[PDB]
């Protein structure tokens, strides 16, 4: 009885907030610490990317 | 010219606002010296009076060529089909340049990261963020609403370069009439016209 | 196709257009600007 599993931290942190919702090129990776899927602050408006597409 | 909404995720919690139309704003300001130069009209009318060069020729090239296919092929039943493909091509031809307007005129931005919709949706018209003039709120008269229906335009501010000086106005339709609980929207996009 | 000819040779005469302008315009301080219109030549093409 796993199937739903409920979310209790989203990917994005209160502080990364905003700093992803108008940078559009925010890509989630893997969280070696969790396994889980988070963001982070390595490629957030990250001019890397925000003209690569 | 920009309309949109938005939301953190799943129906998790449904009384707190937040970030979500901050992505209003999304865009790459990884490089900025090196001007996109999409935003300045003149590069986007070069692009569209060349294509119609290539729409313009294109039909010559296709009508010429309903000469030699469309007596060829029937009786002298001809201006019939001829309409029928003759209009077409000068269909076509519109299409095929209404295309490139979208391209170059209105949906130019769509498929660019570092320009955000807001910039692509007023810079369309050569305006600038800098020409928000206004902002109309919710303004609900709750703690937060008017607290975090407030720190997101300073970002979207803060983050498409609107001049430090260049404040936008907080207009409260709603001291006068309330809270129309769905009809918020209109009372405050009929008052914007 | 015949189109695509057309997306084709657009970017050629593009391109070489970055040539005589990209660094007539500025230091080499260079492929930061190629990049950021090059780069825009290759996605405008294709989304052309």
């Amino acid at each position: 009885n796993k199937l739903f599993v409920s979310k209790e931290h989203a990917p994005y942190t209160d502080e990364l907030e905003e700093d992803v919702y108008l940078d559009p090129l925010a890509r989630v990776s893997k969280d070696k610490k969790s396994g889980s899927l988070t963001f982070n602050s390595k490629n957030i408006q990250s001019k890397d990317s925000y003209i690569n597409a | 010219a920009m309309a949109a909404t938005a939301t953190d995720k799943i129906g998790r919690s449904v009384p707190a606002p937040g970030k979500g139309i901050l992505t209003t704003a999304r865009e790459h300001h990884s490089s900025v010296k090196y001007a996109s130069p999409n935003l300045n009209m003149k590069y986007r009318k070069r692009q569209l009076v060349t294509r119609e060069a290539q729409i313009k020729d294109w039909v010559e090239n296709e009508l010429e060529a309903l000469k030699l296919e469309a007596e060829e092929i029937p009786s002298e039943d001809q201006n019939e089909f001829l309409l029928e493909r003759t209009r077409e091509i000068h269909n076509e031809a519109e299409s095929q340049l209404r295309a490139a307007q979208q391209q170059w005129g209105n949906d130019f931005y769509k498929r660019d990261p570092r320009i955000a919709p807001l910039r692509g949706a007023l810079a369309t018209y050569g305006l600038t963020i800098d020409d928000l003039g206004v902002a109309s709120f919710h303004g609900t008269s709750t703690k937060a609403n008017d607290k975090n229906e407030s720190a997101t335009i300073n970002e979207m501010m803060k983050h498409l370069g609107r001049s430090e000086g260049n404040p936008v106005i907080g207009v409260f339709q709603k001291f006068l009439t309330g809270h129309p609980k769905g009809a918020a929207g209109a009372w405050m996009m009929n008052g914007a016209l």
